[PDB]
């Protein structure tokens, strides 16, 4: 199966550097073009750069020309976006994709994307606080608070529970740290007999927390 | 630099409806136009390549059409999972360039919020902050008024809302309103109320709790 896996996102100070990777499986990058496309918050898609890994011919959008270098290594089947002099507008989710070297002359597979946050603020792990489940139906949650930068992944019961989950988009508080809540809807008859945990994960701060939620 | 001018920037349409999105190239691009569907916080998926060809695996209700420099994506009958932002992209020349996207909302019947109120957790007051969390569930339309009263007094500036993306099956929204108070402040008022005005509600529903009970 064709797959493009990205890594290297994170928090960067204004003026700083960050190197993204886009690792490919299920085909040869030497067979195609690899692109980087970015999406600034609540904005559209923006092409960033492309490379032909067989010769290293590269093209750049002008807004990153000079500051960004695209490159590939055909023995790791991986391509790279070295960014330097990052400014605040560069904050975006960076996707890679492949050009339809085989048939369809379009971007047919994509990476999952990696968030890049250009900001002076520093990392901070969240604190995870239960939302107390106070016969019809009942609801209970986990409040993830005061962290930076994005993102946090939260699952319920180590991933087993998926229905009725509602993980809200992170909102930025006046302090400059994000907060969000993740809430689930449960049957009343399950209270107590079934025990509920959330697996909050904030990779930039090595924060993995499971907080049991009970009445 | 060829520009793809996409319209409308957003639209609302009932399930089953026919939906057409337009991209206009600023110069001839032949058939080198692609159309992509992007669910929020997901990689774009390719729907149509070479202006009119269904990429393998895409449902048949998607189609693309060309009239000179005018490109049209059509969804013949809308499904709730089609909620997404749609982008056209030209690759005649370099730089390949996107339209500014069309955000497609599903229009559905009025559904009233079920609203719940959560007191701060004990670990939270230990650390010195108080977060009261008011939860409006599975409502349509998005427009909603969440009001905080403490001791029957109208709050302003200490709360913040967050809305889920439209649900891909029932097309409803969910919203959390969080009141942020210093622990001292939370400990200096008794009644904590959340009152929600929504079209599906005949009278605003207020959900209260009393500190320490």
């Amino acid at each position: 199966e064709v797959q493009l896996v990205e890594s290297g996102g994170g928090l960067v100070q204004p003026g700083g550097s960050l190197r993204l990777s886009c690792a490919a499986s299920g085909f040869n990058i030497k067979d195609t073009y690899i692109h980087w496309v970015r999406q600034a918050p609540g904005k559209g898609l923006e092409w960033v750069a492309r490379i032909y890994p067989t010769n290293g011919y590269t093209r750049y959008a002008d807004s990153v020309k000079g500051r960004f270098t695209i490159s590939a290594d055909t023995s790791k089947n991986t391509a790279y976006l070295q960014m330097n002099s990052l400014r605040a507008e560069d904050t975006a989710v960076y996707y890679c994709s492949r050009w339809g070297g085989d048939g369809f002359y379009a971007m047919d597979y994509w990476g999952q994307g990696t968030l890049v946050t250009v900001s002076s603020a520093s990392t901070k792990g969240p604190s995870v606080f239960p939302l107390a489940p106070s016969g019809g139906t009942a609801k209970l949650g986990c409040l993830v608070k005061d962290y930076f930068a994005e993102p946090v992944t939260v699952s319920w019961n180590s991933g087993a529970l998926t229905s009725g989950v509602h993980t809200f988009p992170a909102v930025l508080q006046s302090s400059g740290l994000y907060s969000l809540s993740s809430v689930v809807t449960v049957p009343s008859s399950s209270l107590g007999t079934q025990t509920y945990i959330c697996n909050v994960n904030h990779k930039p701060s090595n924060t993995k927390v499971d907080k049991k939620v009970e009445p | 630099d060829i520009q793809m001018t996409q319209s409308p920037s957003s639209l609302s349409a009932s399930v089953g409806d026919r939906v057409t999105i337009t991209c206009r190239a600023s110069q001839d691009v032949n058939t080198a136009v692609a159309w992509y569907q992007q669910k929020p916080g997901k990689a774009p998926k390719l729907l149509i390549y070479s202006a009119s060809f269904l990429y393998s695996g895409v449902p048949s209700r998607f189609s693309g059409s060309r009239s000179g420099t005018d490109f049209t994506l059509t969804i013949s009958s809308l499904q709730p999972e089609d909620f997404a932002t749609y982008y056209c992209q030209q690759h005649y020349t370099t730089p390949p360039t996107f339209g500014q996207g069309t955000k497609v909302e599903i229009k559905r019947t009025v559904a009233a919020p079920s609203v719940d109120i959560f007191p701060p957790s004990d670990e939270q007051l230990k650390s010195g902050t108080a977060s009261v969390v008011c939860l409006l569930n599975n409502f349509y339309p998005r427009e909603a008024k969440v009001q905080w009263k403490v001791d029957n007094a109208l709050q302003s500036g200490n709360s913040q809302e967050s809305v889920t993306e439209q649900d891909s099956k029932d097309s409803t929204y969910s919203l959390s309103s969080t009141l942020t108070l210093s622990k001292a402040d939370y400990e200096k008022h008794k009644v904590y109320a959340c009152e929600v005005t929504h079209q599906g509600l005949s009278s605003p529903v207020t959900k209260s709790f009393n500190r320490g009970e």
